[PDB]
Formats: structure tokens, C-alpha cells, sequence
RNA sequence: UAAGUUAUUAAGGGCGCACGGUGGAUGCCUUGGCACUAGAAGCCGAUGAAGGACGUUACUAACGACGAUAUGCUUUGGG
RNA sequence: ACCGAUAGUGAACCAGUACCGUGAGGGAAAGGUGAAAAGCACCCCGGAAGGGGAGUGAAAUAGAACCUGAAACCGUGUGCU
RNA sequence: UGAGUAGCGAAAGACGGGUGAGAAUCCCGUCCACCGAUUGACUAAGGUUUCCAGAGGAAGGCUCGUCCGCUCUGGGUUAGU
RNA sequence: AUGAUGAGGUUAAUAGGUUCGAGGUGGAAGCAUGGUGACAUGUGGAGCUGACGAAUACUAAUCGAUCGAAGACUUAAU
């Protein structure tokens, strides 16, 4: 079916409420120094030692 | 002092960089760099240049220390749109709009 | 699905051509018709 | 079935014996997550039949590899593959998460031969 | 201990203001059009027309000019 | 006591042309930096695009997507709720 | 606005090594898979430079692209039968 | 559907493998013997086995990071 009538800018930027993403999840490798994320090797120089 | 950089006429939808602008605004600089680099999304690399460049105007620039800096603004704007078309079912055509967007990014040291 | 257009060089010319149209007699006003406009192909 | 592919139980097949072949030959391979769960079941597997070492054991792994030179990738399982593996019980494989990949976003893992 | 009253939270939204983007209205301007007045003029062609095709420059894709003497030549006046 | 770029010729632009039709034939849309190109030497981030300076300029939110720059629309911050 | 919604046009790929700012998507390789009175070979229309080598990555390619039937620069068609 | 909700995260049995069973199929490869041969017989209800029961850390659940209280005011009673 068509929609009835317009969708105002205050629906619209409701029903966007929940549409986002999240922080990737990420800790500090103790080698790298640097970031990365948890369970996955250091993307920077290094390796994984788990 | 606030640094500034931009990015103009990016070939990618203004609606689809807001999503990861989010995650950077007021965070730190070295963590909003580890953010963008370690994040899925296709506008990732973009935003993390544009960064970078405001990371690297505060050095030279108007002289700074780059280890107290933070993402005071981040944000995308409209550019100009491109009109291309889609020939569908029955002789009709629809259109596409292939919309662009312009980066900035404000890096202040909070002084 | 055969269409209605299959091109042919041979029947271009031989009925839309600049010699068919000088040929007749409403081909050549045909062209001088088409000239008038400024037209930069007369006949093809 | 164990866990579907997206591919049909004989493309499915097909592509378990070449990622296994692959993994002795080579001994590490870098491929996606999903598939790094399943191999891991089947060139296990053929290690056994390396560490029991009858004519009827090579012959049943005859079935499972593909005929590739480099030796046969018969004759390095049998050889070097088994015989390193002579009192290690189980676990003879190791899957590390590299993260997800461009193109796709699918988590690329590293599997290897412990 | 008991009975009663009341408040901060804003995932997001509403209004008011500040600063940006988009888009190209409006203002002002005009290389060009419109409608007319007075005075020339009111035909060209088998000595090949009107109109065009192909070419010509140190490059040349196009437009003007030109025609194997070709991005032009001689001669008589102006400058 | 005509128009002033949605007007005036269909055409102020290299238009009866992109094109569109087998053909006869139909037909747009596109103006403006600055007084003078003086049209950004050089340094920095980036693979380039694009910036941030510093210079030209009376002015650079005048930088060739060039006078002015409005409304719908899209955002960022915040005062009361 | 509908809304990050419908779709992304019949089908088998897997790994290794390169190149590169960036690789499921480009180059080379082994294994596997498909057509085989045809998806193979040659020519008439019809298109009319789309053919080749060296470079490129703004737009086109229903994603990506370091690639191309796309952009730039140089080439390529030889008859007494 | 996804999440959510449940069993777990090394001070471990959660899954995969590996050893041992249940159930399934039906008597393997190789060799030996009997046949000209198709085949039959023996070792050995043998040998294979996705999801089911038990056990074992061999491999992988590493390191680590985030959120989350100091308890308002009246009146009666003690």
C-alpha cells in the first residue's frame, strides 16, 4: 500500500532513535601499546599471546 | 586554540557519515583515532584523515601539544548531489540521487 | 521479438535519399523546406 | 549435516576437501570464521587416519584429500604431518580472529596446524 | 517504626535564539532581441546559382576567413 | 512613458544545436570574479581530491561549483519545558 | 516523505604468491566446477574504431576496483587470382 | 528472526577433537583357499558411523575494559 499522508519530522527523527552503532569494543594490547579490539591479534606490530 | 579541517564534496551520503561522526565527538584524540581505525563502516577512512589533518595543523600550524587535543567538533553537511538514472519494468526510468557531503573537524586543546 | 526497426543501408537510401527526394517533385520541396530551417542534414 | 554453508550439501563438499587440502599443504590458511569452524573438524580427522597408518587408513583418506603435488599431499600426511603428532591427543589445529575485512565486513580468521 | 506530600532522571521529542550547509529567487547590469521612421536597393543562374562536402596554419579537435596561388596574392588610394 | 536572461527571437550561449523519430517533422537548457589575472611563490596533513597558513587584492563566505545569496530542506550547540 | 526501506537481472568457487595508500572483486598459479548439434571455429547484414601497447581512477560499471567495451597519449587494415 | 533467556569463561568440561559405549547398516580392505569364469567360503556380527551417554583440557573461551549507593521533607510514636 501508499503511505496515507506525510511523515513530519518529528516521527521520522523518533522512529531514528534507535538506529545507531555502538563502540567498537575495543581494549590496549600489552605489547602494541597501541588499541585493539578483544579476542582478535594486534592489528599494529604484534601478536596475540593468549 | 581550536585547529580546523575539512573534506569537501566526499563521495558518500551525508546520512551514512553522521553514523560514526557520532561515536568520535567529544571523545580524545588518540582514542577517537584507535575508534575510526578499528570501526566497519566504509566512512571510517575518510573521517580518520580529515582527522589526522586537523591533528597535523595544530603541530604546524598555530603551534600546540598534541596529547591534550579533543574532537570538540565533528560534524557533515549537505553537497552538491548528483542525478543519475535506473531504467525499470514497462519503459519507466526511476532516479538516483548519489548524494556527496562535506566533512569538519574542530580539534581543541580546551583553552 | 522482432522489432520494427531493422536497419538497412541499402533502403536508407534508396527511399529516404538526397537523389529520391530530387527525384519528385514534393521532395524537392521537401528539401527546400528543410533548408529553410537551417537544417544541417537535408536528406539521409 | 553439521552446519550449512551457503552452499549445497555438494559444492558444501567439494569445498571441504579443498580447505583441508589446502591446510596440509600449506599449514596456515587465512579464510573466514565460519568455515575455520569446519575445517576444524575434518582435517582433524584425517591426522588419525595419518597416525594410524594401515593401508585401509590410506586408503579411506584417499577420499577426502585431492590429488595435488608439491610429494603428494597423501604422502606429506602419513609423513611429516603424522609423525610430529605422535603423542599429542586432540587438538591438533588453532583458529586466531584477525578481524573483519573490507568488501564484506566477515571476521577473517588464521587457521593453522598446532 | 508509621501515615502523608514532593523532586530530580531525558533514550528521544517541543519551542526560542547563535552559527554553518544546500539551492539559486530577488536587486542591479548587459554582449542580444522587439516595434517602428527617413534614404539606398528590390533579383542570382549554363561565363555553372542558392546551398553544402572536403580541405588550408609550425602545431588544430572546433568557429570565423579562404580554395591546390588555400588562415590567403597583385595593384591603386587612405593610415 | 519597448524586454532585461522563467522576460525579449525557438536561439544575448559557438541553437534550429544535444537530441528524438524510418521519415516528413519537433526542440530545449546554459549570462555576470576583479578596476588590472595581479588566477594563490613557498611551508604543512594527504596517494590524489581537499584543506590550514602565508602572500596578491580595497575585499578570497571575490579562488574560476567565482556579483548578491532568499525559501523549502539538512545539521551542530545551547535557555525554559 | 515513504527509508537506510524494495531491489542489486537465471549459474561454483577455494586457497597460495604478487602489486599497491587501500584486495572477496586486478595479475600469475594448483585443485575443483559448467557448456561441448555448443557458451567452441568461420563469415552476411548491422554497428563504425569498440582492435593493440604505455599510462589513469573524477564520472560510467547496479558493490569493490590498483581493473575495463570508460578517460589520456601513441599506433594498427597492404591483393593482377 | 535479531536480540533476549538459559549452560560456561582457566580457581574450567562450554564446544571441537580424542578414547569408550548406545543405536544404524550388514559382514570391509588385504591375504588364503575352491572354481575355466561370473562368483563363494575363512579370519572377524567384521568394519564404517551426523546430531545420543560418559570421560579427558590436548585446542579455543587470553589480557582487559565499562556501568553501578551514601539514602529528600513534614507529623505522630517511641
Amino acid at each position: 500500500a501508499v503511505p496515507k499522508r506525510r511523515t513530519s519530522k518529528t516521527r521520522k527523527n523518533k522512529r531514528r532513535t534507535h538506529f545507531k552503532i555502538s563502540v567498537p569494543g575495543m581494549t590496549e594490547c600489552p605489547n602494541c601499546g597501541e588499541y585493539k579490539l578483544s579476542h582478535r591479534v594486534c592489528k599494529n606490530c604484534g601478536s596475540y599471546n593468549g | 586554540m581550536e585547529a580546523k579541517a575539512v573534506a569537501r564534496t566526499i563521495r558518500i551520503a551525508p546520512r551514512k557519515v553522521r553514523l560514526v561522526l557520532d561515536l568520535i565527538r567529544g571523545k580524545n584524540a588518540a582514542e577517537a583515532i584507535a575508534i575510526l581505525k578499528l570501526t566497519n563502516k566504509a566512512s571510517s577512512p575518510v573521517i580518520e584523515k580529515v582527522l589526522m589533518s586537523a591533528l597535523a595543523n595544530a603541530e604546524h600550524n598555530y603551534d600546540m601539544n598534541t596529547d591534550e587535543l579533543v574532537v570538540k567538533e565533528a560534524y557533515a553537511n549537505e553537497g552538491p548531489t548528483l542525478k543519475r538514472f535506473r531504467p525499470r519494468a514497462q519503459g519507466r526510468a526511476s532516479a538516483i540521487n548519489k548524494r556527496t557531503s562535506h566533512i569538519t573537524i574542530v580539534v581543541s586543546d580546551a583553552k | 521479438v522482432k522489432r520494427t526497426y531493422q536497419p538497412n543501408k541499402r533502403k536508407h537510401s534508396k527511399v529516404h535519399g538526397f537523389r529520391k527526394r530530387m527525384s519528385t517533385k514534393n521532395g524537392r520541396k521537401v528539401l527546400a523546406r528543410r533548408r529553410r530551417k537551417g537544417r544541417k542534414v537535408l536528406s539521409a | 549435516g553439521y552446519r550449512k554453508l551457503g552452499r549445497t550439501s555438494d559444492q558444501r563438499k567439494a569445498m571441504l576437501r579443498d580447505l583441508a587440502t589446502s591446510l596440509i599443504i600449506s599449514e596456515r590458511i587465512e579464510t573466514t570464521e565460519a568455515r575455520a569452524k569446519e575445517v576444524r573438524s575434518v582435517v582433524e580427522k584425517l591426522i588419525t587416519l595419518g597416525k594410524k597408518g594401515d593401508l585401509a587408513s590410506r586408503r579411506n583418506a584417499a577420499k577426502t584429500l585431492r590429488n595435488v603435488e608439491i610429494q603428494t599431499a597423501l604422502q606429506k600426511l602419513f609423513g611429516e604431518i603424522a609423525e610430529r603428532y605422535t603423542e599429542r591427543q586432540g587438538g591438533y589445529t588453532r583458529i586466531l580472529k584477525q578481524g573483519p575485512r573490507r568488501g564484506d565486513g566477515a571476521e577473517s580468521v588464521i587457521i593453522e596446524l598446532v
